[PDB]
């Protein structure tokens, strides 16, 4: 459930197969968005964990692995930073305000494009019977 | 010193004797000193399946012997016919000069190495693998790590928190070989009142575990203060704890003997308890489809047993914490609606002591606890419960643990006002059996958890009190507390 | 495994079996691929565009005219067109509260046209997203109340009219809304 | 302030429930306790300082809590001198404290056993005597673990205040229910109390004749000595629930009120102790010097020892009662005896609630601190009603504690009134310490 | 003479426990002492056997 | 950096050697 190691697999497939230079930092983008959402949604969860950890509801290996996971982000961002910095010169006082657009701007366009398979849950946890133009014939 | 152990067994019967009495007396004299009516108590044993009756089958001597022991001691000392200070102990020559010598060092060897550090070993990792709520940790942290990364798109319904359940790590160590997927097929088929065909051992077993499984979930959820999860989390649980599948008319479906193919054909407008109770006797029969006096009588004491709330009175209280009151009028899917003004207004006030004051749960403390469930299909035994939980109203989270209470007064609901019926319309409020004070009015009382903002104005709350048995009518209904200063 | 096109330069996975996941990303790199091949510049700048505002704009005012032609069914389609393109064609990377209150401002207008045709379930889950990407007002909840008790859903009736009366109490319609939710529950039950 | 790198217990994260605790006290207590009756390898004094440091000779236990005890001692020496000056407001200073603490401990336990290995009867005759050293250091050094164990959080609580009563309660039964006989001319009789009740009852099966001897037994423990002890355990227990308990309300934050509870045995533990301390000493040192000095005036003044005790001297007043025949004998000595133990209890009771910070000053601060008041008095009294109460709760409960060990001491129980006191307060504290907490 | 007298005043104005908390308590600590004690005592008991056999 | 069972476990490998040392010097007089 990542996607980082894709675009390890794009980049060796381009030292073979001579893809264009673009998709590469297409790749490189979509790396960076995702590490930000993972480290916005950590930031904000993280005090919700401390809660259910002193609560003693969640166990103690767990508590661990997040705080090793809490680091290792922010590892991961610094080398994808570094990548872009060697992939175009002078480069990185754009990419994380780019970066940073791209993150919400796709996931508003994810909650959007979810609705048209939510629609017809609703349809079959309550029985309707539509028919065409949205209209109810009950 | 130097001692010289007992050679003729002269000493150590008046020893043992002593030893035993010391221990027997006691325990004889101790030995010599040594609310809520229920109607399903009987007729739930009566519908329960017959494999699932033999599976809930299949899954002080010590004074006598003592008392033996004393008269032969006794006899064996009866029997017996028998300067410096000579020391002597009273245990026999026997033990430690005999040939039986090194069997009692060996015996301290074992018992010092070989017991000791592996039982305390065994019993240091059980109690500590094990969570504070009595679940496995690695289901926890899948759990967390499940609503960790789960997307506010993805609509919550009965077949996601399946999924979900199907992954728990103590369904593993009961069947080694099965794979999650069976797990969920098993569930799916129990939902669907199906057959397993042969691993019916292995779905009552699963399904007896899943209580706790969906406790700790539901708590979980209500940490992370996400509201929707919960509440699937609470109709998964009636729906398996009930056997049926959730559907718009369930609360007509869950009742003992009701064919589908007969009345999701016919009607198409009886939706749940009231609109079908509205109907004469025998159009309930007509309607049901089961034609059978001796069994319509069985279903219709169901159908008028099971319990539907009613709000009174709510309000907030400002002791040090606050904390919500409720006051709830439980009755029977049968009586018409009485008016809140005809109240006398004595039980719904609190008397202000000391000792009340100081711990006012104590008086919920004192309600008698709820009957045995209607549970045809569940394997074991289950007990009625009320489970609340409290969000704001101004973001929508929730913002403290369940609560979940399970002592309340079901005496509204017995045989003996039967008169009091919807299907007479002759105004029975003026009735001479009508007596406002025999009717009790339940209690419920709800820390809130969180001190009250520091600002002036008006915050709004939100409480549910949703069954966890049955389907059917719950509480939701929005109270604001109006800090002033 | 994945297959690099050769002159469209999409890439797209020759497997016969993946998970969603995957194929979310790989339709995002492919979005921003095709999107970035159109921005010529090396070094892109948050900046909105202006000719795909403009006829997004046409588009929009051009379903908004049928209103005045009192024509109600071209519009929803000249409505929903708009909102596709300025979805497709319009770059991720490209300003935030720039592209979201167009699209909240274009989706209302949507909603209350659908709702006044006769289409329901649509209208209801375009005010179930439009309240769930964060924008909470009276002028929502009532439209929202009236979508679930046409289409005969009760509970959800009621909860939604108090969550709508506990933000603005001196309204005077959602007071008669709960009133009918009320009403028609004690039908319901009784 | 320096650095280290030593073995230590870690504490738990999350608070421990009840039943764990439970378990983990009761495998300390039985491993402590095996652990002093095992003998030495290469083997081939007063009772008052073995038994109160809960100690004895010829076992891996030689050298006890000694160790423990008095490093405790010294730290809170150098603690009331004020020259750590310690601060509050830094943990790594309390954990430097703490790691100094150890690293003194362990330096004198290796002096101690050094010392004992070199002077003691062992002999003077060497890797005998290396294996000897290493013994008692293993020893020694995991019982330091184990206290350390039971303090960081998974025992109930202390634990050389568990080890002492411990040992107590062994002493009490077995001056009860011993197996060991001795036979002196007439036969064989028992070392227990009920064990030689029910053998005369069961061999001689005379109920007059038999009774009115085991009932007596001018030598050795008997039936009636039994009784006085659980007679006084009750009483004790009793006198535990004697407490004053005064309301109080809140300023800062309204609707809390409360009540402060002062009860009766303030500083129990303290002047009994102390008391002790101070006799044992005194005879020690009058007996080391009368053993050097054959006679002199003031030798013989301040005490004379003969058949030992003392007698005619400064040191034989301070001797307790033996029984009732010497209390009538000499009512001098004995009203002397009765009025200095009375005074020096009521005096350090005094003493030790002045310097422990208790006094009604540290109190009243301590209130105007969390801001709590009295119901119905007002503010600027709080200081005056509490010198009203405090001091003279402390001299009676004192003085109290002081007429019971007189008693206990006089009555012939099987045990002083210094032990089971002890032991009493000890269990007590545990038991309301586990329900003011809440648990099974 | 006032020493007593301030002492019977403070025991009148103290609290004493009631039966039903008195039963507990001594309950408790007699429980707790008895299975400290018979702990000792058979631990003091059966080494010495051992004690004779091994030495 | 240590665990109670650890703690232990020391203490009973600690008693199991001395009552082992003291039986084999024992054996060792008795046969020898």
């Amino acid at each position: 459930n990542d996607a980082h190691d894709l675009y390890f697999q794009i980049k060796e497939m381009s030292e073979n197969e001579k893809i264009h230079e673009k998709v590469l930092k297409a790749a490189l983008l979509n790396r960076g968005a995702e590490s930000v959402r993972r480290s916005l949604k950590l930031k904000e969860l993280a005090p919700q964990i401390n809660l259910l950890y002193k609560n003693g509801s969640i166990g103690e290996d767990y508590w661990k692995r997040f705080e090793t996971e809490v680091k290792l982000i922010e590892l991961e961002f610094k080398d994808t930073l570094q990548e872009a910095e060697r992939l175009q010169p002078g480069w990185v006082q754009l990419f994380v305000m780019v970066c940073k657009e791209i993150c919400f701007n796709q996931a508003l366009s994810r909650r959007y494009q979810s609705i048209l398979k939510r629609k017809e849950v609703c349809i079959k946890e309550w029985e309707l019977k539509i028919n065409n133009d949205g209209r109810l014939v009950n | 010193t130097n001692y010289e152990y007992d050679e003729a067994s002269e000493t150590w019967p008046s020893f043992i004797l002593t030893g035993l009495l010391m221990v027997v007396g006691p325990m004889t004299l101790l030995q010599i000193y040594q609310f809520n009516e229920e109607v399903f108590k009987n007729l739930n044993e009566e519908y329960t399946s017959d494999e699932i009756k033999q599976f809930r089958r299949k899954f002080n001597i010590i004074i006598i012997v003592g008392w033996i022991l004393v008269a032969i001691l006794l006899q064996r000392i009866n029997s017996n016919d028998a300067q410096s200070t000579s020391h002597g102990i009273a245990l026999p020559r026997f033990l430690v000069d005999g040939s039986a010598s090194p069997l009692l060092v060996v015996c301290y060897v074992a018992l010092l190495g070989l017991i000791l550090p592996y039982f305390v070993s065994r019993w240091w990792a059980r109690t500590q693998s094990y969570t504070k709520k009595g679940i496995h940790n690695v289901t926890a942290s899948n759990f967390v790590s499940n609503l960790v990364n789960y997307k506010p798109s993805e609509i919550v319904t009965t077949d996601l928190i399946l999924h979900w359940l199907s992954f728990a790590h103590e369904f593993k160590q009961f069947f080694p070989d099965l794979q999650p997927t069976d797990f969920e097929k098993l569930l799916q088929d129990h939902i669907n009142r199906r057959d397993s065909g042969k691993l019916n051992n292995a779905k009552f077993r699963i399904v007896a575990k899943c209580h706790s499984l969906l406790h700790g979930l539901l708590d979980i959820a209500c940490g992370f203060r996400n509201l929707d999860i919960a509440l699937g989390a609470i109709n998964t649980f009636k729906c398996i704890v009930q056997a049926v599948p959730l559907t718009p008319n369930c609360q007509i479906l869950q009742l003992p003997n009701v064919d589908k193919e007969h009345f999701i054909t016919k009607t198409g407008d009886i939706h749940t308890l009231g609109k079908l109770f509205t109907l004469e006797d025998a159009k309930i029969g007509e309607v049901l489809g089961i034609k059978d006096q001796a069994k319509l009588n069985e279903t219709l004491r169901v159908a008028s047993h099971i319990p539907n709330l009613k709000i009174i009175k709510a309000d907030f209280l400002v002791p040090g914490r606050p904390y919500i009151s409720l006051k709830v009028l439980v009755r029977s899917a049968k009586q018409p609606l009485i008016p809140t003004s005809l109240i006398p207004e004595e039980n719904l006030t609190e008397p202000q002591d000391s000792e009340s004051q100081r711990d006012p749960f104590a008086m919920m403390s004192k309600q008698p606890l709820v009957p045995y469930s209607f549970a045809p299909f569940f394997p074991t035994k289950r007990r009625g419960s009320w489970c609340c939980l409290v969000s704001s109203q101004k973001d929508g989270k929730i913002l403290q643990t369940p609560i979940i209470i399970e002592k309340l007064s079901y005496k509204n609901l017995n045989d003996d006002k039967d008169f009091f019926d919807k299907r007479i319309k002759m105004d029975l409020t003026k009735h001479e059996k009508f007596d406002i004070n025999d009717w009790e009015i339940g209690t419920i009382k709800i820390p809130l958890g969180q001190p009250a903002p520091e600002t002036v104005g008006d915050f709004f709350f939100r409480v549910i009190v949703k069954s966890t048995d049955y389907f059917t009518t719950d509480l939701d209904i929005t109270m604001n507390m109006k800090v002033r200063d | 495994t994945l297959e690099y096109n050769a002159n469209s330069k999409l890439i797209t996975a020759s497997d016969a079996v993946v998970a969603l996941s995957t194929e979310t990303n790989i339709d995002q790199i492919n979005v921003l691929t095709t999107s970035l091949i159109g921005e010529t510049n090396p070094n892109f700048t948050p900046q909105p565009n202006e000719a795909l505002s403009k006829m997004i704009k046409g588009l929009f005012e051009s379903g908004m005219k049928n209103l005045q032609q009192k024509k109600l069914n071209e519009a929803l389609k000249n409505v929903s067109l708009a909102i596709e393109m300025a979805q497709r064609k319009r770059a991720p990377w490209e300003a935030f509260a720039i592209q979201l209150p167009e699209l909240h401002f274009m989706l209302r207008s949507k909603i209350d046209l659908c709702l006044i045709l006769g289409k329901h379930l649509e209208a209801l889950q375009d005010l179930d997203f439009l309240l769930g990407t964060g924008l909470i007002q009276p002028d929502v909840f009532v439209r929202k109340a009236d979508c679930l008790l046409k289409l005969r859903q009760w509970e959800e009736a009621r909860a939604t009219c108090e969550r709508g009366l506990a933000l603005a109490p001196e309204d005077m319609k959602l007071r008669a809304l709960l009133i009918e939710t009320a009403r028609n529950l004690a039908e319901y039950n009784g | 302030p320096f650095e280290s790198f030593l073995p230590e217990v870690i504490a738990p994260e999350r608070k421990v429930p009840y039943n764990q605790k439970l378990i983990w006290t009761g495998v300390s207590l039985l491993i402590f306790l095996i652990l002093g009756q095992i003998p030495l390898y290469g083997i081939v004094p007063l009772y008052w300082l073995r038994a109160m440091l809960a100690s004895n000779r010829g076992t891996l236990l030689e050298l006890g809590v000694s160790p423990i005890i008095t490093s405790s001692l010294i730290f809170q020496f150098l603690q009331g001198t004020q020259l750590l000056q310690i601060r509050p407001e830094s943990k790594q200073d309390r954990e430097l404290f703490q790691i100094a603490q150890k690293v003194c401990a362990i330096i004198l336990i290796l002096g101690q056993a050094l010392v004992v290995v070199m002077t003691g009867n062992y002999g003077a005759p060497l890797p005998i005597c290396l294996l000897l050293i290493f013994q008692l250091m293993f020893a020694s050094l995991i019982v330091m673990l184990l206290d350390e164990l039971l303090s960081k959080g998974y025992g109930l609580g202390s634990g050389i205040s568990l080890f002492i009563a411990t040992n107590i309660a062994e002493q009490i039964f077995w001056r009860a229910f011993a197996p060991t006989t001795v036979n002196s001319g007439r036969g064989k009789e028992f070392e227990g109390a009920v064990i030689a009740f029910f053998h005369l009852l069961a061999v001689r099966k005379d109920k007059k004749r038999a009774l009115v001897e085991a009932f007596y037994r001018t030598n050795l423990p008997n039936m009636f000595q039994v009784l006085m002890t659980v007679a006084i355990f009750l009483f004790v227990l009793y006198l535990q629930g004697f407490r004053y308990e005064l309301p109080i309300r809140s300023t800062k934050v309204r609707g809390q009120i409360g009540i402060y509870p002062i009860k009766l045995f303030y500083t129990s533990n303290t002047p009994i102790i102390l008391q002790s301390a101070l006799t044992s000493n005194i005879f020690l040192i009058s007996q080391i010097l009368f053993q050097k000095y054959p006679t002199n005036p003031l030798i013989r003044l301040i005490g004379v020892w003969g058949i030992q005790m003392a007698l005619s001297g400064l040191a034989y007043y301070i001797q307790p009662l033996m029984s009732l025949s010497e209390a009538l004998l000499d009512p001098i000595k004995t009203i002397v005896y009765i009025t200095f133990v009375l005074g020096s209890c009521a005096v350090f009771s005094k003493t030790w609630i002045e310097i422990s910070g208790t006094s009604p000053r540290d109190i009243a601060k301590q209130f105007k601190d969390q801001g709590m008041v009295i119901n119905g008095k007002r503010e600027t009294s709080i200081y005056r009603e509490l010198k009203k109460i405090i001091p003279t709760a402390a001299a009676f409960g004192g003085a109290t504690i002081g007429a019971l060990s007189v008693g206990s001491d006089l009555l012939g129980t099987l045990g002083s009134g210094a032990s089971i006191l002890l032991a009493t307060t000890t269990i007590y504290g545990y038991y309301e310490a586990a329900a003011k907490e809440g648990g099974f | 003479v006032e020493f007593v007298r301030e002492g019977t005043q403070f025991l009148a104005k103290c609290k004493k426990p009631d039966l039903k908390e008195y039963t507990k308590i001594v309950k408790a600590v007699g429980i707790g002492f008895i299975a400290v004690g018979i702990i000792g005592y058979a631990i003091k008991l059966i080494h010495i056997p051992i004690r004779y056999v091994i030495v | 950096r240590v665990d109670p069972l650890v703690v232990l476990f020391l203490a009973v490998g600690f008693i199991f050697s001395v009552v082992a040392l003291h039986v084999i010097s024992k054996v060792a007089g008795k046969l020898f």
